[PDB]
């Protein structure tokens, strides 16, 4: 009869053994860009509530005041 | 009736203690690449149970204490404040409502060192002494950034009270006006618990919960209970800082329901971060703080107290 042992056609294909850790693009200081971007967007919007809560604030104590006698 | 709102707060905190450590099992589980619990009950919700009865059951164990008082103090100071630390936190309603509050909470929090200093203290084990002594260091020095976080915060709410944050986050969470130091009070809450990467640990190393973790067994249960509840907690209470929902009145529900899922979702980041990176060496952490925080946060914070005078916006304390 013929052999039994293992090998087969050669080669088994390629195999990839070297290292790889790619990708990563978003980052050039623009990282900062954005988080100080977003910083930029928080202090904007919250100055204008702070702002209205004040207006609130003074009507508030208008209805006080107009209370007191 | 009021007896039924202490009830309905401090039981349910217990309840999700236990079910807590079980969404943690899994959770790091799963995280592992592996099946968290399954055979104690259908999926594992009978394992608390199990843990529970079972972790109670098993006898004293050790040693003579020489102290018959702080033994049997520490575990009702390190439960009783982790309980009564969960009343201001707001919810649709606070069930007690502090003019004052999150200072109170921020107190109340630098009390819960003496059962470290007592619980190590009386182990009569001059290793576990020095052990807890270190764990106390930690722990306070964190109780030093974690204020001056707070203090910064804050100023942009205008007052104490823990209610008008709610007010302050309709338009925007408080996370954008000040990322960066929400950031650092995020890993300031990961320090005191002392999760990964700040925990101490066995094989060998300090050894603080060697003793601590071992010794006093069911009152291990109760060191247990205080730890995973004050973890909710201080989720909680940044969920409340640095974001939020709307409150809706008529339907508070609603806010519930959205602040719990946030909630939640943060606990379970911290349980995966405990997964995910390995522990400092102890001096390289408590100097870690010491060179970098402190003082990028004592910038951060003047520029708190001289940016709302810029822009003119400054709080509308009522
Ligand atoms: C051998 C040891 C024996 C003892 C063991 C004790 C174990 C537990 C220890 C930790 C617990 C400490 C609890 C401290 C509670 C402090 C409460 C507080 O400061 O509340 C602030 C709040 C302010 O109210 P405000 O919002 O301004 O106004 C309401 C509307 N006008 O205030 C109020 O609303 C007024 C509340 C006044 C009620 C009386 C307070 C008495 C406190 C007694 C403390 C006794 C224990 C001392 C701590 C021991 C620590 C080891």
């Amino acid at each position: 009869k013929v052999k039994q042992d293992m090998p087969p056609v050669g080669g088994y294909g390629p195999i990839d053994y070297k290292r790889n850790l790619p990708r990563r693009g978003l980052s050039g200081y623009s990282m900062f860009a954005v988080g100080i971007g977003a910083l930029l967007f928080g202090y904007w919007s919250m100055m204008r509530w702070n702002r209205e809560r004040r207006r609130l604030q003074i009507e508030d104590f208008e209805a006080r005041i107009a209370l007191m006698p | 009736m009021f007896m039924i709102n202490v009830l309905t707060l401090i039981i349910p905190i217990l309840l999700a203690v236990a079910f807590l450590t079980l969404v943690e099992r899994k959770v790091l589980g799963y995280m592992q690449f592996r099946k968290g619990p399954n055979v104690v009950g259908p999926y594992g919700l009978l394992q608390p149970i199990a843990d529970a009865i079972k972790l109670f059951i098993k006898e004293p164990l050790r040693p003579a204490t020489s102290s018959i008082s702080m033994f049997i103090l520490a575990p009702i100071l390190a439960l009783t404040l982790a309980l009564t630390m969960w009343i201001p936190l707001p919810m649709p309603y606070p069930l007690i409502n502090m003019n004052l509050g999150v200072l109170f909470m921020l107190a109340m929090s630098s009390l819960a060192v003496y059962s470290i200093l007592w619980s190590g203290w009386a182990s009569n084990s001059k290793y576990a002494l020095i052990g807890a002594l270190r764990a106390v260091a930690q722990t306070i020095s964190y109780e030093v950034t974690l204020a001056i976080i707070l203090l910064s915060v804050l100023l942009m709410n205008g007052s104490f009270t823990l209610s008008t944050l709610i007010i302050t986050q309709e338009q925007v969470w408080l996370i954008f006006p000040a990322w960066p130091l929400a950031m650092m009070w995020f890993i300031s809450t990961l320090a005191e618990t002392n999760r990964a990467p700040f925990d101490l640990t066995e094989g060998e190393s300090e050894l603080v919960s060697g003793f601590n973790v071992e010794y006093a067994a069911g009152p291990f249960a109760l060191f247990f209970m205080a730890e995973y509840a004050n973890i909710i907690m201080m989720n909680i209470f940044t969920t409340t800082l640095f974001l939020g929902a709307f409150h809706n009145p008529y339907m508070p529900e609603l806010y519930t329901i959205n602040f719990t899922i946030k909630s939640l979702l943060l606990s379970i980041t911290f349980l995966w971060i405990r997964a995910s990176y390995p522990r400092f060496r102890y001096d390289q952490l408590m100097h870690l703080l010491w060179k970098n925080f402190l003082p990028l946060t004592l910038a951060l914070c003047m520029w708190h107290v001289s940016l709302p005078i810029l822009l003119s916006s400054i709080p509308p304390q009522t």
